[PDB]
Formats: C-alpha cells, structure tokens, sequence
C-alpha cells in the first residue's frame, strides 16, 4: 500500500528545486569523472532533461507497440522506474535508449507481465542480430537500474486510485451523476502530469484527484462538496487547504511544462552520441 | 497472559474507507464489476476488487513529504 | 560485500542460502524472477511476523538477499518426538502465523506456499512466513492466477479443482493443514496426486455438496466425487476443545468465501480462551 511503500518513503521528494539538486549533481559528478580520467562536449543539466523528456516519450511509444499488450501498470511502472534513473544518473554515463528499455524489461518482471526474453526483444524494429545485441546490453544494465532504484520496485501508479475515486463519486456524490464523462479527460489530463515531474512530488490519490478535478472544472462542474462533504474535509479545514494547494501546485506544473523540441533534441542527440564515442 | 485481539494500527493519511462488508448495503458494489460463477467457487469475491480500489484512492491523499 | 559468508544452509531450485555475519544470504531470462518477487514484495512489507529483507545486492544476473538468520521451522518441530506440542504451543504458533497473514492480507498478497518448513523460528521464538517465491498480490479482477501453488498436502480444493481466482482462501485452508499437522504430529491429508488429494480430503471431512459449496460445479477440474459422509472432528482431534474445533471447522470449510479470514481467526475464542499462548521465548527449541 502506498502509505508505507518505498515510494513513499523514498522517491516522493518535497519541491522541484531538491530534484533539480539531485539531477545536477549527478551531471557534476559524471564530469568530475571524465575529466579525472583525462570541454563542450558535455551537456549541460537542462539538455540532459531535455533529452530524458525525449526518451521517456519513446519508452511510452515502445510500450504503446509492445506486444503482446502490455497494462498501463507495467508502462507506469516503467516510466517511474526511468525518471528514478536518471534523478541520480547522467544520460553521458548510461545511454537512455538502452535504460529505457531495460527499465521496460524490469518492470514487465516486477508487475507480473510474463514475456520471455526473445518476445520482449522481438518488439524492437532492428535486425535479428541488432535484437540480440539490445538484449545482451539489457541483461548487463538490468542490475544497475535494480542498484539505481535502491531495490525499490513496487511503483504506485494513480490508475487504481482513479478507479477508486470514481466508485466513490458515483456511490456518495449524485451531484456529480454520471463521473463516467470525466474519464476522458481526466485520462488525458493524468498524461500530461505523467510528463511532468508531479510523480515524484505527490501522491498517487492525489495525481488522481487532481486529475478527476481538472476534468470537472473543464466541463464547468464545481465540486468542491465532495471534497468538504464527502472526504470530511470540512472537519479539518487545514488539511483541505493543503491539499487544494497540493492540487493547483500540480494544475501549474503541468501549465509549465515545455515539450522538447526537434531541432533541439537533434543537436543535443548529436551531442550525446560524441559523449558517448569517448565516455 | 491472555490473547486478546487488537486490530491493526496503520495510519493511511487519507479519508476513513468503508468496511468490506459493509460495501454491499452503502451501494458501491453496484459500480464494480460482478463477480462470476467460477470466480465466487474460489473465493473471489467484487468486494474485493472494489475494497482494493477504494483503499487505493483514499491512500495518503492527505500526506505531504 | 559486508559478510563473512560464515556456514552453508541449504539449497533450492532458484537458490542457495548460507549463514554470514548474524543474517542468511541467498544467492538470456536475466534475473531470476523468483528472487524479484521476493525483492518487490518484501521491500514494501514490514512486520514481526514476516520475514524481513535487510540488504540486496549482486553481480551479473545473480544478485544476493539477505534476511534476518532463523534457527528453525515448524517442519522440525513437528517431525520432532522429543518435544510435547502442549495446547499452549500450537495457539502461540497458530496466533504468529495468523498475525503475519492478517497483515500480509491486509496489504493485499497471498503467500501461496504456506507450509511448516515455510514458517521459521528465531531464538526468540518468533515466527515469521519465509520464502515468498510464490507470493502474489490479489484483489485485481485483471490478474489471472494459476492453481498449482501451495504444495500438494496444504492445497485447498478449490485450488486442486483448478481455481484461476482466489483470495484469501488459499492461505487459510494451508494453515487449517498446518494447524491440524501441529495436532497429530503427522500430515493430516498426504495425498499422492491431485485426484488422491481431492480423495483423502473428501474422505476425512465429508465431500462437499452444493449447500456448503453453491458454485463448486464451476470451477473447470471439477471431478464430480463419491459422497463420503467424512469423519467427525472430534474424531480425528480427540484431545480438540470446542474452541479448538470450531477454529478448525472455520479453517477447513470448502466455500472459501465462508472460510474465516485471518482477522475472524483471530477474533475466535479460541485464541482468546485459557490458557494464554506461550511467550516466544518458551516455545520449544529443536
Ligand atoms: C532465506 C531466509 C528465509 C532464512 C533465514 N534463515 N534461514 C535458514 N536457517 C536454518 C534453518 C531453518 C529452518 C530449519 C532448520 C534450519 C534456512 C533457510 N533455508 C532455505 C528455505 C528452506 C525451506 N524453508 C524456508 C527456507 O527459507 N533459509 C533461511
């Protein structure tokens, strides 16, 4: 359960600036290293996000083609697993085209999605021997994304929780008729905060409530009852504070989030495949 | 040095959720898929998915790091 | 790493297990998935009564576990003529076991490999549910699970009758097993096959009809069996009090949905009738 899991614990850190510390120290340590074993070829920290931003969309579309289809869980848990990664870890030292694919395998094993190993490998649009060679660098880079999570395996996705905040409008809150117009929405609204950070900074059930809340404001529904009247929040007027000010933190994330762009992404791949020939 | 039965003390930082049993007359199992025949014959029940679901939502909605 | 790496301990399918300084370390698929989900599982459980994940780490596609060092298990304590099970005892045990599988259920997993060489002692006498090879988490309508865990003599019969979908259940009917191999110092139904599991099981507590069982026709190995009228319970567990039966009656009912939970288990009379459990520290030590 997410209320004593490691995610918890562990990987739900308290603002943006503390993930940025982490991500920058990672790149100033890659570059202490570089040059101990000896210049531009380095990327800066936000190129870095950049390009992690671009290979955590291609982790979505490789999970989208998989086959056989795979669960939300598994692309969820994937996707967690890669912004872990590279919180701690500079795309120069480990390339994020093979760490996403591991971070795919592991979280097939971890969620229990049993594919073998050629069938997982088979979704990869290479050649038979480019396939082998990707499963080959997989198998050696499973065990440092495992050492790289800390052994934290088990990921709280805000699926199941949306699904347990619709059961609950639709059993204590008839304003709110039919919840099942939100879905959509607020889907695609759980999307774009997937993109964003918010899975480092909040809760599953709070991801999902802000979802489901942004879709209601959408559509023009004011429901904040259901937050007073049906979570008791009305009893505690602090806490309904802080978590309408968790929510709008989340809404302006996601208002802020810029998408990497192709001229961009080009030069600082270019940039990455030079640091990676010399490592 | 008698057993006497003390129920779990977990903090869940987040709103009160209904008992299992008690899901069936406060209606949400009307929203959750019915278990079937071969599904109750080995003890799966609808309570079960929808308790799970109703946990999950209401897990750590409150907490903060 | 860190340890010492000091005495050999054992050795399964998946792994080995060596004593180190005090802990126990276990050692194109990549890694084992068996000691993932011992990994994923046991990283997000923490409780007295299960057995606690202290350290990982490895090399290659071989990684290392490290556990808390447990003296014994209650294999050997049954198995061994020396020491008297007093009532005292089996409610002790009965009560760690049911501790840990109340929060192991609460957070929703099934062990799924109940059984008395599973189920480990300290020094202490605590007792923690081991080897979590099998362990699965339950309460989603979308996982599909399979009906050949448990080992065969703990094995419900809505699992020997091929059950996809279960809860709790399957936990509980192993601990009925377990709690009745703590009262005859013998396996209670040592079936040679599934069909002779299903057999001895109907022959001792009655086969089931459709009044204790409604959908038992649905489960899709459903043989349709001899009508064995069973034994008595007070029969087979002679030296049983009426707690004591009502406890393995509710443990041993065929309709797993009406099977107590382990939280019911523990709030029986049983657990709360004279005398008291033994503290851990009293158990008897093999
Ligand atoms: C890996 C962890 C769960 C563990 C901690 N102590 N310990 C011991 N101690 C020696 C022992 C145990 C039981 C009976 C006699 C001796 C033995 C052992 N053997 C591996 C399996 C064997 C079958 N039962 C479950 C065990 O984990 N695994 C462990």
């Amino acid at each position: 359960m997410y209320h004593n899991s490691s995610q918890k614990r562990h990987w739900t850190f308290s603002s943006e600036e503390q993930l940025a510390r982490l991500r920058a120290d990672a790149n100033r340590k890659f570059r202490c290293k570089a040059v101990a074993n000896g210049d531009p070829v380095f990327l800066e920290p936000h190129e870095e996000m950049t390009l992690c931003k671009y290979y955590e969309k291609r982790l979505l579309e490789f999970c989208s083609v998989f086959k056989p289809a795979m669960p939300r869980s598994v692309v969820g848990t994937a996707c967690m697993y890669f912004k872990r990664f590279y919180l701690n870890n500079s795309v120069m030292e480990y390339h994020p085209r093979i760490i996403m694919l591991t971070c795919a395998f592991l979280a097939c094993k971890v969620d229990e999605f049993n594919v073998s190993s050629p069938q997982f490998v088979g979704n990869l649009r290479e050649s038979p021997l480019g396939q082998e060679k990707a499963l080959e660098q997989i198998l050696e880079y499973e065990l440092l994304l495992i050492q790289q999570l800390n052994f934290h395996l088990i990921v709280h996705n805000p699926y199941r929780p949306f699904e347990g905040f619709l059961i609950d409008l639709k059993t204590r809150y008839p304003i709110l008729e039919n919840p099942e117009i939100l879905r959509k929405t607020a889907d695609d609204f759980l999307n774009r905060i997937a993109l964003t950070d918010a899975y480092l900074l909040y809760t599953p059930s709070q991801i999902a409530l802000t979802a489901i809340l942004s879709s209601a404001s959408r559509a023009g529904i004011t429901m904040e009852s259901y937050l007073s009247e049906s979570l008791m929040l009305k009893e505690n007027r602090t806490c309904l504070s802080q978590l309408l000010d968790i929510m709008k933190s989340m809404r302006n994330l996601v208002k802020k989030y810029e998408p990497p762009r192709s001229e961009e992404v080009a030069v600082l791949k270019q940039k990455l495949e030079r640091c990676h020939s010399a490592e | 040095a008698l057993y006497e039965y003390q129920p779990l003390q977990i903090e869940t930082y987040g709103p009160h959720v209904p008992e299992l049993e008690m899901l069936g007359r406060l209606g949400y199992l009307n929203h959750v898929r019915a278990a079937s025949p071969q599904d109750l014959a080995g003890g799966y029940t609808s309570s079960l998915a929808c308790h799970r679901a109703l946990q999950d939502a209401f897990s750590g909605l409150f907490w903060q790091p | 790493k860190r340890y010492e790496k000091l005495d050999f301990l054992g050795e399964g399918q998946f792994a080995t297990v060596y004593k180190a300084r005090i802990v126990a370390i276990k050692k194109k698929d990549g890694i084992n998935r068996t000691a993932l989900r011992e990994i994923k599982l046991l990283q997000e459980l923490s409780h007295p009564n299960i057995i606690g994940l202290l350290d990982a780490f490895g090399h290659k596609s071989n990684i290392s576990l490290v556990f808390d060092f447990m003296e014994t298990d209650l294999e050997v304590i049954i198995k061994d003529n020396s020491l008297v099970l007093t009532p005292s005892h089996i409610k002790a045990y009965m009560l760690m076991t049911l501790q840990g599988l109340e929060y192991l259920h609460q957070h929703w997993i099934l062990h799924r490999d109940l059984k008395p060489n599973n189920l480990l002692l300290d020094e202490n006498g605590v007792l923690k549910l081991a080897d979590f090879g099998l362990a699965k988490s339950f309460g989603s309508p979308n996982r599909a699970y399979t009906h050949q865990v448990v080992t065969r003599w703990y094995r419900a019969p809505e699992l020997l009758f091929g059950a996809r979908m279960y809860g709790v259940g399957v936990d509980m009917w192993a601990v009925g097993c377990i709690l009745a191999e703590l009262l005859l110092r013998v396996p209670f139904l040592p079936g040679d096959s599934d069909l002779d599991q299903l057999t001895r099981i109907f022959e001792t507590l009655g086969t089931p009809t459709e009044e204790q069982w409604p959908d038992m026709c649905s489960l899709p190995d459903y043989v349709t069996f001899k009508s064995f009228p069973g034994i008595p319970l007070h029969h087979i567990f002679s030296a049983a009090g009426d707690d004591l039966l009502d406890l393995i009656q509710g443990l041993f009912l065929f309709n797993p949905c009406a099977r107590i939970t382990a939280t019911q288990a523990l709030k029986m009379k049983y657990f709360s009738n004279r005398p008291g459990p033994t503290p851990g520290c009293q158990l008897p030590r093999p």
